[PDB]
RNA sequence: CUCUAACUAUAAAAAUCUCUCUUCUC
RNA sequence: ACCCACUCGGCACCUUACGAGAAAUCAAAGUCUUUGGGUUCUGGGGGGAGUAUGGUCGCAAGGCUGAAACUUAAAGGAAUUGACGGAAGGGCACCACCAGGAGUGGAGCCUGCGGCUUAAUUUGACCAACACGGGGAAACUCACCAGGUCCAGACACAAUAAGGAUUGACAGAUUGAGAGCUCUUUCUUGAUUUUGUGGGUGGUGGUGCAUGGCCGUUCUUAGUUGGUGGAGUGAUUUGUCUGCUUAAUUGCGAUAACGAACGAGACCUUAACCUACUAAAUAGGGUUGCUGGCACUUGCCGGUUGACUCUUCUUAGAGGGACUAUCGGUUUCAAGCCGAUGGAAGUUUGAGGCAAUAACAGGUCUGUGAUGCCCUUAGACGUUCUGGGCCGCACGCGCGCUACACUGACGGAGCCAGCGAGUACAACCUUGGCCGAGAGGUCUGGGUAAUCUUGUGAAACUCCGUCGUGCUGGGGAUAGAGCAUUGUAAUUAUUGCUCUUCAACGAGGAAUUCCUAGUAAGCGCAAGUCAUCAGCUUGCGUUGAUUACGUCCCUGCCCUUUGUACACACC
RNA sequence: UUCGGGUCUUGUAAUUGGAAUGAGUACAAUGUAAAUACCUUAACGAGGAACAACUGGAGGGCAAGUCUGGUGCCAGCAGCCG
């Protein structure tokens, strides 16, 4: 591969620069993310699956315009979750486009304990819920080695979160699956979003690392 | 754009005018005189050559190697 | 797409392939495989962009194949060397106007 | 229409256990009631390959197949269109009682 | 940084419609 | 009574989502998976059906209560994009109308369909089929029909078989045949064959609803599309727009849009303008020779491969020239639109050629050695030969032709073009001189081409005469005879010419076509087809107009808004 | 320098051997009131180990065929979509 790239979106040139040693502060400092290479070169090992492609289909004078609407799953197993949603013209090159919108949008998960913790912490910390159309879903602390009881498409994309034990509970028109697996997403996104007690006290508001980095941006 | 109906035939047959297998001309061409000198039989083909035996209807003898040369009467 | 990248390796400012007949099935089909872009109409269209048409004989019937390639215009021998509405202004050269009185004297020459 | 469609012939003979009839009146959802040449009024069903196909119409001598089950009702099968009827009438093969024409 | 003015004037009748519905995988 | 700042209560409203919803939307339809304020009453797919029955109130109408048997994979909700709308808005089009012009539809002819008939009248198209398949078929073309030949069945194997696989055959019978097709006979021929099995060819056989290619149409309009970006859960949307402007999604602009691509334009061919250039006996002109006639003044008109010279005219290269130029109006003064002048040209200068995305079950297997599948492959759907038809006739329909006459017909006389094309392995264009009334033939010519046909001396038209309102000298079909010409072959008349016959026809009902300047219309000519054939067709030029220079009323088209139970989309 | 040793392994072969053994028989004994049967065990009892595994299904739902031939909106299949 000739991965050539000018850095653009400054963010883009400090990780370039190196100064970007993972993600961990970008998901701190809630910093915008609008290209694909970023998490490609933090993150080495994002393994993808197509989970379906859709025939979507409008209606014009001459015939019907068929295009394929591609709900993809990026994923590292360790606790990184992006999904994109993408229609083109061609198929692979819907596969394409979904897989970079996928890495656009990787979101980080809490992997919680079931309760009496011990190491490599396994299910989520809390129960969540996530609500797209018709589909909620409710994710609950699983106990160690229950396995992922779930339906097969939240289930392949909790195993590429990387948690093993989790219950679900979906409830709605949950056939339509990239409702699905857009609620099951915003759910787990908000797997963060939840003030649990151990979280409390404040923390020591840490200079932005894109912004003290500033004169290794925006390139002279 | 059309269905043909099967050729019906109002006609018995023609059939390939079959050679006939002859066995051994040579003897009804030639005369052995006993050991020694051999005669032919019926005439011998000017208009051809010699050794191109004739053809023997009626009124006139025929040839054959060159057919439409040589028919004439004798 | 393979032929479309090679097109594209190769230099030319645009590619299109177009496959018509029973792809893969009974009903006639025909797909379109283009990059870069193309001009359709205009006399240029003989002028760079070369066009070539072959059948295919496949067990269920024929394949068209149409190839079009839209020469670059800038290694165009033996004709134009551009568009017709390319419009190619150039950049003046730039003096300091100071020099305002200036005297100046040559020798006389014969 | 026909551009949406599939876009000299012959008759066709009974043969054993098929009939020619004629339409007495055409009944609805598709049925149809013909007189067979055997003194008896059958129930015909408008075949496949021919409900919006090719039509037919009340005094049509027509062919109509017989189920070997149950043969007060019948599928009517191949139609004639009022030149090979006079041929059917010709050839003697049903009953002359009925002539059609206008 | 001072405001609230124009306006027109038509209709008659037109009912029905036989098929054939067919994939998106790199 | 008002003004202000209030506050309590009431009908409500606007903005927004940071809450909800599936959404339309809601300040409650929020405080609901992070699921619990108190409470009544309703529903569990749609139909059956608020129907059956029993109660109950009512005089009656009927109300409340209230099923089931059974029948179905949907019904339904909201929104999206299209289509559609006898919905709205703003723009367009002589395949729409207006003003009109020319007509077609009436007549006879031709030609193509249908129908009928036939052995065959081979076939495919039903706005975008019908003078189309270049389809102007006498043999062929060939597809159909009555018939006769032949195998153009490679190759593999087996089988016969060299005491011959077999082929060919004069003459006769027989055949339309002078076909050894079949036969009588006899001959000739020699391993290329023959007959069985595969196998392969061939096919204007079928299947354009298997297909490629091809063009036609949707669609002569101006419309398409992706990338990040925003809106939506999404179908999608914005960019592609409120306005004005243009022929144009063409621009001015305004703008959750930004920059880009196709289409339009730009571009190419042609038509025009170049006393500027380059030149020219395959184009012209001047002078000047040599000659003809006349006037005689040295003037004209002519001829002339003489000499010199020139290039305006004719050619074709380089180029030049216009871009709305200049000005006056009008225009949020911008996009442009109008008017005048200059000009050759001021409609995109006129006419064109290419011409986007998507699509059609549009046509074409009958153009192809483009082609899948299926069919046939020896008395054949192969191929060939003879003859018939495709052109038949109770009828209807579409292109066109000649006419209905006086702006005419017929005689004379005048005498102007522009696109072409043209003989080779064969035979074209044909000048001229002959003859014949004519078609024509004849002998020599020139021309493989600005050279010759050719200045294609064309028609309408122009001038002078005859005819005279008469179905008449209009009209020329239908009809006999003759002379020729192409053709192996003209009968079922190829075509031309000569004479005679002269019919139908009185400006053509409802309807309907085409068209805005060198235009319509009239008028022919050249080319395709061609041996011979046009009424067709492409192109060309000539004589050359009436009437608009506008509008959505009919028929459609663009886009926007809106409504829909439509999506095979108002058939 | 192409190799090719298969150098190390895996599979695939109507090739090819010798092992091992029960279902079945059956001496017995045990087992039982008597017995069957089991649990043991003599001797028998595998080559195609014919000592033979069926039942449904391969468009989706849903794992598996765009293989062959047949029928040709008929027969039929299909819980639904078809
Ligand atoms: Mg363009
Ligand atoms: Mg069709
Ligand atoms: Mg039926
Ligand atoms: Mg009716
Ligand atoms: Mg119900
Ligand atoms: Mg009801
Ligand atoms: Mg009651
Ligand atoms: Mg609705
Ligand atoms: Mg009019
Ligand atoms: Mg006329
Ligand atoms: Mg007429
Ligand atoms: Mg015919
Ligand atoms: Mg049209
Ligand atoms: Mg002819
Ligand atoms: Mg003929
Ligand atoms: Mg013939
Ligand atoms: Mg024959
Ligand atoms: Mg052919
Ligand atoms: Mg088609
Ligand atoms: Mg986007
Ligand atoms: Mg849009
Ligand atoms: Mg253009
Ligand atoms: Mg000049
Ligand atoms: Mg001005
Ligand atoms: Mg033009
Ligand atoms: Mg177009
Ligand atoms: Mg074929
Ligand atoms: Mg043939
Ligand atoms: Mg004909
Ligand atoms: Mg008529
Ligand atoms: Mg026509
Ligand atoms: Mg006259
Ligand atoms: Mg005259
Ligand atoms: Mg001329
Ligand atoms: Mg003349
Ligand atoms: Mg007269
Ligand atoms: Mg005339
Ligand atoms: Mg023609
Ligand atoms: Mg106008
Ligand atoms: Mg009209
Ligand atoms: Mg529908
Ligand atoms: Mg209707
Ligand atoms: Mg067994
Ligand atoms: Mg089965
Ligand atoms: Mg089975
Ligand atoms: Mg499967
Ligand atoms: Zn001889």
């Amino acid at each position: 591969e000739e991965k050539g790239w000018v850095p653009v979106t400054k963010l883009g040139r400090l990780v370039k620069a190196g100064k970007i040693s993972s993600i961990e502060e970008i998901f701190l400092h809630s910093l915008p993310v609008k290209e694909f290479q970023i998490i490609d070169q933090l993150l080495p090992n994002l393994k993808d699956e197509v989970m379906n492609i859709k025939p979507v289909q409008k209606q014009t004078r001459a015939g019907q315009r068929t295009r394929f609407k591609a709900v993809v799953v990026v994923g590292d197993s360790n606790g990184h979750v992006g999904l994109g949603i993408k229609t083109a013209k061609e198929v692979a090159g819907a596969i394409r486009a979904g897989i970079i919108i996928a890495k656009l949008s990787v979101i980080p998960i809490r992997r919680g304990y079931w309760g009496t913790n011990l190491g490599q912490p396994h299910s989520l910390a809390t129960k969540t819920s996530g609500k797209c159309g018709s589909v909620s879903v409710r994710l609950i602390p699983a106990p160690r080695g229950s396995g992922i009881v779930a339906s097969p498409a939240v289930k392949k994309l909790m195993q590429l979160a990387g948690v093993e034990d989790v219950y679900t509970s979906s409830t709605g028109s949950t056939r339509t699956l990239e409702n699905t697996l857009k609620a099951a997403f915003v759910a787990i996104g908000n797997t963060y979003g939840f003030l649990t007690p151990n979280l409390w006290e404040v923390q020591a508001l840490t200079p932005s690392p894109m912004d003290v980095y500033a004169d290794y941006a925006t390139a002279s | 754009g059309k269905k043909r109906k099967k050729k019906v035939y109002t006609t018995p047959k023609k059939i390939r005018h079959k050679h006939k297998k002859v066995k051994l001309a040579v003897l009804n061409y030639y005369k052995v005189d006993d050991e020694g000198k051999v005669a032919k039989l019926r005439k011998e083909c000017p208009n051809c050559g010699p050794g191109i035996f004739l053809a023997n209807h009626g009124d006139r003898f025929y040839c054959g190697k060159c057919h439409s040369t040589f028919a004439t009467q004798k | 797409y393979g032929v479309v990248r090679y097109v594209m390796e190769s230099g030319a400012k645009g590619c299109e392939v177009v496959i018509s007949g029973k792809l893969r099935a009974a009903r006639a089909k025909s797909m379109k495989f283009a990059d870069g872009f193309l001009i359709h109409s205009g006399q240029p269209v003989n002028d760079f962009i070369e066009t070539a048409t072959r059948h295919v004989l496949l067990r269920q019937g024929v394949l068209g194949i149409k190839v079009k390639i839209m020469k670059d215009p800038s290694r165009n021998t033996s004709g134009p060397k551009a568009l017709p509405d390319a419009v190619t202004i150039i950049e003046p050269k730039e003096e300091e106007p100071v020099l305002e009185p200036s005297v100046k004297d040559y020798r006389p020459t014969e | 229409k026909g551009r949406r469609g599939k876009n000299k012939r012959e008759l066709i003979y009974k043969e054993e256990g098929q009939e020619y009839a004629q339409i007495t009146k055409m009944l609805g959802n598709g049925r149809v009631e013909a007189s067979c040449f055997d003194g008896n009024k059958r129930m015909a069903h408008i075949r496949g390959k021919l409900r919006k196909k090719v039509w037919m119409g009340q005094g049509d001598i027509i062919l109509v197949s017989l189920r070997d089950f149950q043969d007060d009702q019948c599928d009517v099968v191949h139609k004639y269109n009022l030149d090979e009827a006079r041929t059917l009438k010709n050839q003697g093969e049903l009953p002359e009682n009925a002539k059609i024409n206008e």
